[PDB]
RNA sequence: AGCAUGUCCUCCGGGACGAUGGGUACUCUGUGGGGACCGCCGGUGUUAAAUCGGAGGAAGGUGCGGGCCACGGUAGGUCAGUAUGCCCCGAAUUUCCCGGGCUACACGCGGGCUACAAUGAAUGGGACAAUGGGUCCCUCCCCUGAAAAGGGCUGGUAAUCUCACAAACCCAUCCGUAGUUCGGAUCGAGGGCUGUAACUCGCCCUCGUGAAGCUGGAAUCCGUAGUAAUCGCGUUUCAAUAUAGC
């Protein structure tokens, strides 16, 4: 199969950042240049592509772990939250952010509503499972003993 | 060779890129700063030494105009008094506006303006092994 | 002089004045009062000599000029109100 | 298909166990399709306190470790089983719980 | 045909319900091809058998995992040793089984169990505070 | 029964060391001495 | 079968024949695939004899307090080390680190022994173990002072300290402790 | 965990689905049971009581960790958990709220939380742990903001459901050389929910000042295997606040 872990994740998740990238319907709203990636970390992102390649990893991430709620998104975005001579808690991620990028998600298409977050949609999983097959083309010659022998 | 930069009588890391020079200035850390290298259009990461003085110049003029490049929820003198508005200082001016208004409560007997006077702790924290 | 000039600041509204004040004072004052400082506002707004009690209330607009006496565990203390101490705490200045 | 469960988690399980063999046999007495005897975990409850009364002690705790044994079993339904099961002699170790699905 | 074990000594937590078959030599380890096994790092830890096993036995071998959780080093001990079981499971040899007692057991019980149930009078199990 | 100390605990009148926890409202004391009556034991 | 066993799949311990005679039936070439072979020391003491070395000096490299419990950052600085060590001085590298091992490690040692009626120290011989184990707490002191407060990675420094315990360079911290060590035994033959 | 379906890969078993039909094939299972007794064998001790590797064996010889822990003293703490003798208070030392105080601080001392590397700041990657809570309280998804959070609405009398992400981690990597992005105590504006009330006296949140400081002498201290150490986790003091105990 073209699954997407016959592949790196990095790969992947770069080459879904790119097509989220050539699509104008994700961009970074307004905000992206004074918000930070959540709660947790000190400063905003340096980064030049942080928006396009939050929304491709929260695809994967709601491809590979279900439908995923806002919230849910949120503890999995936390961090080491610094404190100064606290015992650092780890908090959450950002309501809003993840809003945003799961409603730009759900506007592409790729994301499907249900009762306990967003399942990725069928064509989203039908379209990162032909770039998988991009991306295990550039590793196709790996092993020959795969097709039907 | 510009070894060493000065921006507005306060002479900065020039050595030091964009991002990070102007923490050094007062009225300016970290998070704010790089607002200021995005109202420019000025990537951080470049050496500042090897930027001509042009650049230098717009880079000037954007940080003298910060608050049209700053949201308003990251401004440190929201809602100042009889002025209303949201300001941003730079300078000796947070200082002198500090004391000012230190010494003005501690003429009106406020208790800010005592603990202000006799090197206490004004958040209330225990006193009892701090500063010794 | 908080928001505007001192002159108006008097005859402001409760919820403008209390957006002058910080969110502290907002949720003091947004969540009701009891009925001690009632009966404060009520007196200042008749006008009588007044003994406060009250060391956490938030100065008035129109509050201001009048003399306000607190309990500060010793019986009370008379303390003068100003332009500056409005929308402060009363008991700030009798520890 | 119709099904009647019962729920218990109590204290002492070798009643429980008495219990669940006394409705086996009442159902293999009538035919009614039994689910087995299922050991649900049984709640730990549990709860410390320190043994010194006054000032002065060092560490000193007596804490409160307690079992609630927990049993799921499911039956059929139908009412003289149904009036079997309930005129059934259970001790008071354990609380009876049922839930008629059909 | 297909052999489910999950018990490999259990190193704290290790849910490793074992699918080892025979096939046209396709081998899935865990919904991850073996050329670019997803956790890499721990891989290394966990082909030591099958490493043992030859490229002929795997190749010909056929397996599967289904998990449910354990801590990273456990699952990268305890899942080795359930598919040391599964291939000695298998119709093998005895030789097998003597090449993976031969290294580190791998077969047997974990002998350090989950932990020790620390005690009041200090912080961990056996260490306690400082007396002056 | 929300508050500090203002509920006391069984037997004991006291505002202060109730243990509240499990619906015992009971007071260490008190609780470790009639624990061994009510059900409890220290099995570990 | 044993798919011959190189460390961290690159080098094999078994093309490597000790120095020190005595060290070679403690310190063990027996090939594994990892250097995480989890070892058992609690059923016997010296349980380490048939464990492996480089793993040994992976988690003798944890010295420091936060190091505790980082045993993939020791392999880590093991492995660059190795690498290091390969490149600059282009030589098997366990080879080498056996070397260093031999050549680090306190041959002898002072002990309290109240004969004569003094409280005076003996110059006595040390076990195979135990000084294998001085050796190896020396590399990691070296490596850990180098490392401390530097422009050189931990692996450098780990490399550094190799190569200076390895080829008898004498300004390793390793040799010039167990020279001091052996010094201190000589001033209480 | 095969049996079969609901959508894609087409190189072809299926990858995903265990919701389900189904199967409890093999397992986790929690009630009853066996196991490993220095038992046999080779040393010692005596031929006793007792003592080492041999066992292909889950633990060989307290398997491994724990509670209970006597006769008595230490006139040790317990009138401040409880009851109680006597002296006393019997309109105060009884008794109910208001305000302050126990936080006040030249200050000595005890124990804890954070800190100076390539063993470090951003961005991802993978599923990860249990103990134990929650129905009068945690929170499902939806909407709003930058945050804390607000509305609505869903699951839970709890192997259902949620607090619930574990961090530490590791890597294409990005990341930089110095006592500074490594390092954060004070204080000034600002927005929060908790409470009947936030100045004394709270915590949450956001911004700007980024300081003191740079592995610490005498002295000590804990600790022998999944234990020290470490990284974070629930729970108890329930209105918040845990750098705390457990
Ligand atoms: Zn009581």
């Amino acid at each position: 199969m073209t699954t997407v872990f016959d592949v790196p994740a990095t790969e992947m998740i770069e080459k879904l950042a790119g097509i989220l990238k050539e699509d104008d319907k994700i961009v970074p709203p307004e905000w992206a240049g004074n918000v930070k990636t959540g709660v947790h970390k000190e400063l905003p992102p340096t980064n030049d592509d942080w928006w396009y390649i939050r929304c491709a990893a929260v695809l994967r991430k709601i491809y590979t772990d279900g439908p995923i709620g806002i919230e849910r998104l949120r503890s999995v975005y936390g961090g080491k939250k610094d404190n100064g001579s606290k015992p650092f808690h780890k908090a959450k991620g950002s309501g809003s952010v993840a809003r945003k990028t799961v409603q730009q998600l759900e506007a592409a298409g790729f994301l499907q509503k249900v009762k306990d977050g967003r399942t990725v949609s069928a064509k989203g999983r039908s379209m990162m499972d032909n770039a998988a097959h991009e991306l295990k083309l550039e590793l196709l010659e790996k092993i020959p003993e795969l097709a039907k022998y | 060779l510009r070894h060493l930069v000065r921006i507005m009588n306060t002479d900065l890391q020039g050595a030091k890129p964009v991002q990070y020079a102007l923490t050094g200035l007062p009225g300016v850390g970290r998070r704010t700063a790089k607002l200021i290298a995005k109202g420019a259009g000025v990537d951080p990461s470049a050496i500042l030494g090897y930027l001509p003085e042009e650049e230098v110049a717009k880079l000037d003029t954007a940080i003298g105009k910060f608050e049209d490049i700053v949201p308003s929820w990251m401004l440190n003198r929201q809602k100042d008094l009889a002025t209303g508005q949201d300001k941003h200082l730079l300078g000796t001016d947070i200082l002198l506006t500090f004391r000012e208004d230190i010494n003005n409560l501690k003429k009106v007997r406020a208790y800010r303006g005592l603990r202000h006077e006799r090197g206490l702790k004004v958040r209330g924290q225990r006193t009892k092994s701090t500063g010794r | 002089y908080r928001g505007k000039t001192v002159s108006e600041l008097q005859e402001l509204s409760l919820e403008e004045f209390a957006e002058l004040l910080p969110s502290r004072e907002r949720r003091s004052l947004k969540r009701g009062f009891t009925d001690g400082q009632k009966k404060v506002l009520h007196e200042f707004k008749e006008g009588k000599k007044i003994r406060t009690h009250h060391r956490d209330m938030i100065i008035l607009p129109e509050m201001i000029g009048k003399t306000i006496e607190i309990h500060n565990g010793k019986g009370f203390v008379s303390v003068d109100l100003q332009p500056e101490m409005v929308g402060h705490r009363f008991g700030e200045f009798a520890p | 298909m119709q099904k009647a469960r019962i729920r218990l988690s109590g204290i002492s399980p070798k009643d429980l166990d008495g219990v669940c063999n006394q409705v086996k046999s009442i159902a293999e007495r009538t035919g009614v399709n039994i689910s087995g005897p299922v050991p649900l975990p049984t709640k730990k409850l549990v709860v410390p306190t320190r043994k010194s009364p006054s000032g002065d002690g060092t560490a000193t705790w007596d804490h409160w470790e307690m079992r609630v044994h927990k049993r799921l079993i499911d039956i059929a339904a139908d009412e003289r089983a149904l009036r079997q099961l309930m005129r059934i002699q259970v001790p008071k170790d354990i609380n009876i719980e049922i839930v008629l699905e059909g | 045909m297909v052999k489910v074990v999950n018990s490999s000594g259990k190193h704290k937590t290790a849910t490793a319900r074992a699918t080892v078959m025979k096939g046209t030599g396709k081998v899935r380890i865990n919904k991850i091809p073996l050329e670019l096994y997803t956790p890499e790092l721990a891989m290394m830890k966990i082909s030591e058998p099958l490493l043992i096993a030859g490229n002929d036995v795997v190749s010909g071998l056929d397996i599967n995992v289904d998990v449910r959780g354990g801590g990273i080093i456990g699952q990268a001990n305890a899942v080795r040793t359930a598919v040391a079981r599964g291939i000695v499971e298998w119709t093998n040899d005895t030789a097998i089984r003597d090449n993976f007692a031969a290294y580190d057991r791998n077969l047997l019980v974990s002998d350090s169990r989950q932990k020790e149930s620390k005690n009041f009078g200090g912080p961990g199990a056996r260490a306690k505070y400082q007396k002056s | 029964k929300s508050g500090r100390g203002v509920n006391e605990c069984k037997r004991c009148g006291r505002k202060q060391g109730l243990v509240r926890k499990y619906d015992i409202y009971l007071c260490r004391h008190c609780f470790r001495e009639i624990a061994h009556e009510m059900g409890f034991e220290k099995y570990s | 079968m044993i798919f011959l066993y190189k460390i961290f799949g690159k080098w094999d311990p078994t093309e490597v024949e000790v120095k020190d005679l005595g060290i070679k039936r403690y310190v063990s070439l027996t090939p594994v695939i990892v250097p995480h072979s989890s070892g058992k020391h609690a059923r016997q003491q010296f349980n380490k004899s048939e464990i492996s070395i480089v793993e040994r000096l992976a988690n003798n490299l944890m010295r420091t307090e936060t190091n505790t419990g980082k045993k993939q950052v020791t392999l880590r600085a093991v492995e660059e080390a190795f690498d290091i060590v390969n490149k600059k001085t282009k030589q098997n590298p366990i080879q080498v680190l056996v070397d260093a091992i031999a050549n680090a490690g306190p041959r002898e040692e002072v002990v309290r022994l109240k004969y004569g009626g003094i409280s005076v120290p003996k110059a006595v011989d040390t076990a195979p173990q135990r000084r294998v184990d001085t050796a190896l707490r020396y590399i990691s002191m070296g490596t850990n002072a180098a490392a401390f407060k530097s422009k050189r990675s931990v692996a450098e420094c780990l490399a550094t300290e190799l190569i200076g315990a390895a080829n008898r360079d004498t300004k390793s911290f390793s040799i010039n402790r167990k020279d001091a060590k052996e010094r201190v035994a000589k001033a209480a033959r």
